[PDB]
């Protein structure tokens, strides 16, 4: 349950698959509007795996939707996201998080 | 005019300031001066940096790094308040510095990094946090008692720098002796590990170190054990558990390496003997028994399930018979130890003869041999075929004759042969027929 | 590791240099007084700033006198800075004792007298290095019987109402220690079995003897000259409320070390020959008891009737007929 | 009066327990600072003293004991009700002074913010009422400080009630001193606290003031001012074009700022009205502008969605064309000649309008307003000037 | 932010609030250090420490959350490890001597090859999206080159601008100009960020004449407040260490 919105086209041809790195900025946002993670503000692209369930799961299927060089908003559910215990101090329990990412490159 | 060197520099900007202004702020103050001082004992830093100057091999650097690592994160849990997570964390950091080969290899690092005084200074702070509720964390000391165990066992120089905290280790040594299943992981179990075998450190042991001692066992031997009775355990009117851990650590004082310590041994009989009721009810003298009278009453006890067991392993059912001879085995051995040496009686030293004639008096040949000649029960071989193990953590056990034996050798001497032959045929080779009995394999 | 050890035991700790007195006086400058118009009292100096922080630290109340690195270093620097040391001439002993007490004033008159007081008091008669280094720093401003800072210290204890100082001193003096022949039975059986001497001196018999010797020297030299105030002061404290009488604790460790070194003689009399680790504890004994009885003749000395009617009804006699019986069989 | 004795009968000391109390307060007062050393250190010797004296007394029981009997009234009115007048008017300032008293003889004592432990727990359960919250909020940052066995006692059911008393009398930070004093005591950190306070107070970001850096935003607009009324030769619509030469997505850690659309001003004043003049506020952030991004309709601050063609963020090479129509208010754009599927429609038209272009850094846009100023590369629809 | 120089109320609430924030990270809370890197963010912190008008006690409160947040847990353990001194007996150890050259000259303090043994630096990247909770451990990353060029330059503008003595130092007086930014430079140097250059420049900033390379006043002749002296202490200290431990390297490397 993540919904896509395309902030800005992709090339449209190439897809995540087994194991191969991605390499995005996103910036996360809590549904109200406040701000709690940006791999942009770090100036670090993020890098993580499809199917090694080291990210969210929303994260997780939103990239894989996702297409190279693609911008998109990244919304979540509680549930797919964090669950009801919440991130300790970071994200309150029951919250919906909102993404932007970028689809820097696939590696 | 130019310094030209930091040391001139700093000599005259701390005189220059402390001229220019009236410096308010006493750490103000003291940095400035205490920076003077550097700068004019150059030789003062060497002096003291080279005692924490150790050198090491390359090959051994990735190892030095790891323990470096371990000891930092033991220190830094210092400054946080003793808890769950963190006793996990020292437990852990202390596996490591365990695990590590630098720590047998380079005691010497290991005494300049100071570690035993880390352990000592978390000990302390667990020891003292609700000194009057009782022991909070158990395990954080059972950890730290077992790791200075090892490094006095390490090296003799690590027992001479733990003998430094004796009196304070002395003080504390009532922690954990009634609960087994600690034995070994103490403080008293560490004082005795730094005053283990080691003749210097015996005969520097002080006498008030062992008075606190005596003090400990007096009131163990008139006291019942509060623990015991509130798990459920008969109340007798003494303390076996307690009184055997205290002297465990004055045998350990009085006999050194096969030699009895004289300076320590004559100390002890004085004490124990100012106050008897160290001894145990039955040799306490007031219509005691007897020692072998207390022997097969303890046997009574190990055999009737109540008076053993709490009745609501060794530490749950806690055999108060067995702990009774225990007891009485320690004290014996103690005594025999604290017997002196046969060359001295030779020599005729009055003093050496006077501590064999009181001891022959605290304890009769007669309960010597009755002790001796009470024999064993065997395993035998059940119908099945298995043989059944009679569980000798709540029996009569070999190692309680062998203080017997020990203190027949030391202090009554066996000097005839009428009396030799005497003691062999009532106790030795009914010993001996039953240990030829035990030889098929199965039963070896 | 043991070339590291071996250097530093034998050249770095022996390496010696003289800069206390250049620090000194660099700090007792007075720099640029016109240049900083504080347009009122005189600016204090840095080592009076020291002094100041010192006595400071010593009269802010704890329970216990907790160690200073700093006091230990600056004050043995203020101590070697006094002192700065075939038959000299008259001109020479003059012109020495006017060094000393130039010396001796650039401390005293920055207010050291009463850190050493306050240090002391503050010490509750604990025995330590910060006692044995104030007790060092009173003997280098106060040697040669020095009158400005007799009368400093005992203006400044009658005016501060005290009766700590006193009772430390009892303390520390109750706290020394003498010959004990246990331990040096026990440091001859070691040596007797073969063991390697852990401490060459093997100063566990007569365990501080340069302590008691600075102890002793200091309440000498806070009577030297005849300074029959302070004798009287020190028997009965007259202002304070409860008064503590050295005068009679003196004599007490005198009989305790007569008591010691005739056990140690008897310990010797059967043997032939005194071993040489028993000359060098006989040298340290008599060292002290030699000391105790020249603060005794300063108590003394000066017609003070009432440390003598003192020291008449204590015990000093049976130390007196005590050290007669070992002298006459020891020579 | 408790048991409903007689007001007369009663004897309530109420001007002597005043006085005394001021007269205590000004007894265990603490030195003050000019004072040469030894002299301030004999008054804290003497402070200690009394202290130490009033406690082997008992005297912080006898005060806890006078506080609650002050506490089993309500208010201030409820005591004047049940006792006399004066009595009711003097009840907050005798359980201030109380309060105070008690702050008094615990500060600085090592020994008495140890006996007060056990008592600590009583006292944080009164927290919440407002005649009493800075008295034991003074009291409970002195046994804090003091002692390192309260925080032992202190847990998770009164760390939650000290931040409801935050979250309730607002921001104050007396409370947020005592939640520092709660995490190190003495150079010792409680890992159990400082968890609790940081789970229990940061997740919410609604106490504590949030910081964020934003994009400075500044507009551009033309001299032309639209305005429409009854009997006035103003033609009521007009159109105009933006396009994109050149815009960075991201020429910092956030978003580029890039709206265009229609501003109106308040009244007749040629000033923008509703906006703050400068910051991060743009076109669409108030009720008096109306942007377009590009994927969105921004209007007061809020946002919505709205459908075309390959939507996209406005970005180079884009032309951006807005409609505005005064007889009927409705404000609509085409993106790339391609409408979009929303409009702004039933504004306020009392004020003028002008075109207005908001933006942050790293743009590269141009007007298009036709004629000799521009060109209108799509044309405009009919009807519209 | 910056209006808050007029709103003394939300000022001190705020400053207390960055004070609570260095309180609940405080002695090496990694756990609660990268939660508090969502709240408190590194741009933020970045501009907080650089920008002129910030004010005294928020700019204060935002140099001692950096230093609590990035740089303590480090700073401590390197510290506190300070006078052991393990080294090992390598070639580049042998290589080790008292003097640069047959001139007896000493070199600047901190340059060299110090081959003692040192605590290891590790950090742990603060990101939310990964369900990994192993790197709770370490401190966050944060970059130490931006950090150690920004307070470079920043130094070098405080030190000629504070020598004209004008009416307008940053944050409103010479303690908020320079104890914050003192105190981030030492905990740089502690942790052993600089290197050569680095060492060099900061070095002639404290005083050119004495460690010259071969009037402009240093901050050790500016006449700084009492706390600045203070740091400057500090630094000191922390320079005579330095010297002390290649002292002891060039002992083991002749023995």
């Amino acid at each position: 349950g993540v919904e896509i919105e395309t902030i800005s086209p992709g090339d449209g041809r190439t897809f995540p698959k087994k194991g191969q790195t991605c390499v995005v900025h996103y910036t996360g946002m809590l549904q109200n509007g406040k701000k709690f993670d940006s791999s942009r503000d770090r100036n670090k692209p993020f890098k993580f795996r499809i199917g090694k369930q080291e990210v969210i799961k929303g994260f997780e299927e939103g990239a894989a939707q996702m297409s190279l060089g693609q911008r998109a908003k990244l919304t979540c559910t509680p549930d797919v996201a964090y669950g009801a215990t919440g991130h300790p101090g970071v994200i309150p329990p029951n919250a919906t998080l909102i993404f932007d990412v970028e689809l820097l490159n696939l590696e | 005019k130019k310094s030209s060197t930091l040391q001139q520099l700093i000599s005259e900007t701390m005189v220059r300031w402390a001229q220019e202004s009236v410096i308010e702020d006493p750490e103000l103050v003291r940095a400035m001066f205490v920076l003077l001082h550097r700068q004019y004992d150059g030789i003062g830093g060497l002096v003291r940096a080279l005692p924490k100057t150790y050198t090491i091999n390359g090959v051994s650097v990735e190892d030095t790094i790891n323990l470096l690592a371990s000891l930092g994160q033991i220190r830094s849990l210092l400054s946080v308040r003793m808890g769950k997570e963190e006793e996990k964390l020292m437990i852990r950091g202390l596996g490591d510095i365990m695990n590590n080969k630098v720590f047998y290899q380079h005691p010497n690092l290991m005494r300049a990094l100071g570690m035993h005084e880390t352990v000592m200074e978390v000990m302390v702070n667990v020891l003292g946090g609700g000194e009057s509720k009782e022991i909070t964390f158990p395990k954080m000391v059972a950890n730290c008692c077992r790791f200075l165990c090892y490094f006095c066992r390490i090296s003799r120089q690590n027992q001479k720098a733990m003998f430094d905290h004796l009196s304070y280790l002395l003080e504390n040594s009532s922690v954990g002796l009634a609960s087994p299943a600690m034995r070994g992981s103490t403080p008293l179990d560490v004082a005795a590990a730094s005053v283990m075998d080691n003749n210097e450190l015996a005969l520097a042991l002080r006498e008030p170190d062992l008075e606190k001692v005596v003090r400990y066992l007096a009131g163990c031997g008139l006291q019942s054990c509060q623990m015991l009775v509130s798990k459920g355990y008969p109340d007798i009117g003494w303390n076996p558990v307690e009184g055997e851990r205290y002297l465990d650590f004055l045998r350990f004082a009085v006999f050194c390496n096969g030699e009895s310590v004289e300076e320590n041994a004559n100390v002890v009989v004085r004490l124990l003997i100012r106050r008897p009721e160290c001894f145990g009810p039955a040799l306490r003298g007031e219509g005691g028994n007897g020692l072998l009278a207390a022997m097969e009453e303890a046997i009574k006890i190990a055999e009737d399930p109540s008076r053993d067991g709490p009745s609501p392993e060794e530490d749950d059912t806690i055999h108060m018979g067995n702990a009774i001879m225990t007891f009485y085995s320690a004290l014996i051995d103690l005594l025999g130890r604290c017997a002196p040496e046969m060359h001295l009686i030779h020599a005729g030293k009055g003093e050496a003869i006077r501590i064999r004639s009181i001891l022959r008096s605290l304890i009769p040949l007669g309960d010597l041999v009755g002790v001796i000649s009470i024999a064993f029960q065997m395993p035998t071989i059940a119908k099945d075929g298995n043989v059944v193990e009679p569980d000798m953590s709540a029996g009569f056990c070999p190692d309680h004759k062998a203080a017997m034996v020990l203190f027949l050798d030391r202090v009554y001497g066996i000097e005839v042969q009428d009396f030799l032959l005497h003691l062999l045929e009532v106790g030795f080779l009914p010993d001996l027929r039953a240990a030829a009995s035990l030889d098929t394999a199965a039963l070896s | 590791n043991l070339f590291l050890q071996g250097y530093e035991k034998s050249w770095i700790e022996t390496e010696e240099h003289y800069f206390e007195d250049k620090l000194i006086e660099d700090l007792a400058k007075p720099g640029a007084e016109p240049p900083e118009e504080d347009e009122g009292t005189k600016r204090v100096d840095p080592l009076h700033q020291l002094i100041l922080l010192f006595s400071r630290t010593a009269l802010t109340e704890k329970c216990k006198l907790e160690e200073d690195f700093l006091y230990m270093a600056y004050a043995d620097i203020m101590a070697k800075s006094c002192h700065d040391e075939e038959v000299k001439s008259f001109e020479e002993k003059e012109m020495e004792k006017q060094k000393l007490l130039y010396q001796q004033a650039r401390l005293h008159d920055r207010g050291a007298a009463e850190m050493v007081l306050q240090t002391i008091s503050a010490s509750k008669g604990e025995t330590g290095p910060m006692v044995a280094a104030t007790l060092k720093l009173g003997i280098a401003i106060l040697n040669g019987g020095n009158s400005t800072v007799q009368q400093k210290m005992l203006d400044y204890l009658k005016e501060k109402k005290d009766v700590g100082f006193f009772q430390s001193l009892a303390g520390l003096m109750q706290s020394c220690s003498v010959l004990d022949l246990n331990a040096f039975e026990r440091q001859n059986k070691a040596e007797g079995l073969g063991m390697v001497t852990e401490e060459g001196s093997g100063e566990k018999v007569l365990q501080d003897d340069e302590f008691t010797c600075d102890l002793f020297r200091f309440l000498q030299l806070l009577c030297e000259g005849h300074n029959s105030d302070f004798q009287n002061y020190l028997r009965t404290q007259t202002g304070n409320n409860t008064t503590v009488n050295i005068i009679i604790s003196t004599v007490d460790y005198l009989l305790r070390v007569q008591e010691s070194i005739s056990d140690f003689y008897w310990y010797y009399s059967g043997k032939d020959v005194i071993d040489e680790q028993g000359q060098r504890n006989f040298s340290k004994a008599i060292q002290v008891a030699k000391q105790v009885f020249n603060t005794l003749t300063e108590y003394i000395q000066g017609p003070c009737t009432g440390n003598q009617q003192s020291l008449a009804h204590s015990r000093l006699w049976d130390a007196v007929v005590g050290f007669l019986h070992v002298f006459a069989h020891m020579q | 009066l408790s048991k409903k004795a007689k007001a007369s009968t009663v004897d309530l000391p109420i001007e002597s327990v005043s006085l005394s109390l001021q007269d205590l307060i000004g007894y265990f007062h603490p030195p003050d600072e000019h004072l040469e050393h030894e002299d301030k250190q004999n008054r804290l010797r003497a402070l200690k003293n009394r202290q130490n004296l009033f406690q082997e007394e008992g005297m912080i029981n006898l005060v806890l004991e006078c506080i609650d009997r002050l506490h089993v009234y309500s208010s201030a009115a409820h005591f004047a009700d049940v006792a006399g007048r004066e009595a009711g008017e003097s009840w907050k300032s005798i359980l201030n002074s109380l309060y105070e008293l008690l702050a008094a003889l615990i500060r600085g004592n090592r020994k008495n913010c140890a006996q007060f432990s056990g008592s600590l727990d009583w006292l944080i359960s009164r927290l919440e009422r407002l005649e009493a919250s800075s008295g034991i909020l003074e009291v409970l940052h002195c046994v804090l400080v003091e002692s390192p066995e309260a925080l032992n006692i202190i847990k998770e059911g009164h760390i939650k009630s000290i931040i409801s008393l935050l979250d309730k009398h607002g921001r104050n930070h007396k409370v947020l001193d005592v939640l520092c004093s709660l995490c190190v005591c003495h150079g010792v950190a409680v890992r159990s606290n400082q968890h609790l306070i940081c789970d229990n107070l940061l997740p919410g970001r609604d106490l504590l003031l949030q910081t964020r850096l934003v994009n400075h935003v500044s507009s551009m607009r033309p001299n032309i001012f639209l305005g429409v009324s009854e009997g006035s030769a103003q033609y009521k619509k007009w159109y105009y074009e933006l396009m994109v030469d050149h815009t960075e997505p991201f020429v910092t850690a956030e978003a580029t700022h890039l709206r265009v659309g229609w501003a109106s001003t308040e009244g007749y004043s040629p000033y923008p009205g509703g906006g703050e003049e400068w910051g991060g506020n743009g076109v669409g952030d108030d009720l008096f502008s109306y942007g377009f991004d590009g994927l969105h309709l921004w209007s007061g601050c809020i946002a919505r969605t709205v459908s075309s063609p390959n939507q996209h963020l406005l970005r180079t090479d884009d032309v951006i064309s807005c409609c505005l129509d005064l007889s009927a208010p409705s404000i609509s754009f085409r993106i790339n000649g391609q409408p979009v599927q929303g409009m702004f429609e039933n504004f306020n038209i009392d004020g003028l309008f002008f075109p207005v272009v908001s933006f942050s850094a790293g743009i590269k846009v141009r007007f298009l307003l036709g004629g000799r100023h521009g060109e209108f590369k799509f044309l405009p629809p009919p009807g519209y000037a | 932010i910056l209006e808050l120089t007029e709103q003394e109320e939300l000022l001190k609430f705020h400053y207390h609030t960055l004070r609570l924030y260095s309180a609940v990270c405080a002695l090496g809370n990694h756990r609660v250090a990268h939660a508090l890197c969502s709240h408190v963010d590194e741009p933020q912190l970045l501009y907080a420490i650089e920008n002129k008008y910030m004010p005294g006690l928020l700019r204060a409160g935002y140099y001692d959350l950096l230093i609590d947040i990035h740089l303590s847990s480090y700073a401590t353990a390197r510290l506190m490890m300070n006078n052991e001194y393990i080294v090992p007996m390598t070639e580049e150890t042998k290589s080790i001597t008292l003097f640069p050259d047959e001139n007896k000259k000493h070199g600047l303090p901190g340059i060299g090859l110090s081959t003692s043994l040192r605590p290891r630096m590790q950090f742990s990247s603060p990101s939310f999206v990964s369900i990994s909770n192993e790197c709770y451990q370490y401190s966050p990353e944060f970059p130490l080159d931006i950090l150690k060029s920004k307070t470079i330059q920043m130094l070098t503008e405080a030190v000629k601008e504070g020598s004209l003595h004008a009416r307008d130092p940053v944050g409103g007086t010479t303690e908020f100009l320079f104890v914050p930014l003192i105190k981030l430079f030492y905990t740089l140097l502690i942790m052993g960020i600089f290197h050569n250059e680095d060492l060099k420049h900061i070095l002639q900033l404290i005083e050119p004449s004495v460690f010259k390379e071969a009037p402009k006043e240093g901050l050790l002749q500016m006449k700084l407040p009492e706390p600045v002296k203070l740091q400057m202490c500090l630094l000191l200290q922390y320079l005579c260490d330095c010297q002390v431990r290649h002292r002891i390297e060039a002992i083991v490397a002749f023995s």
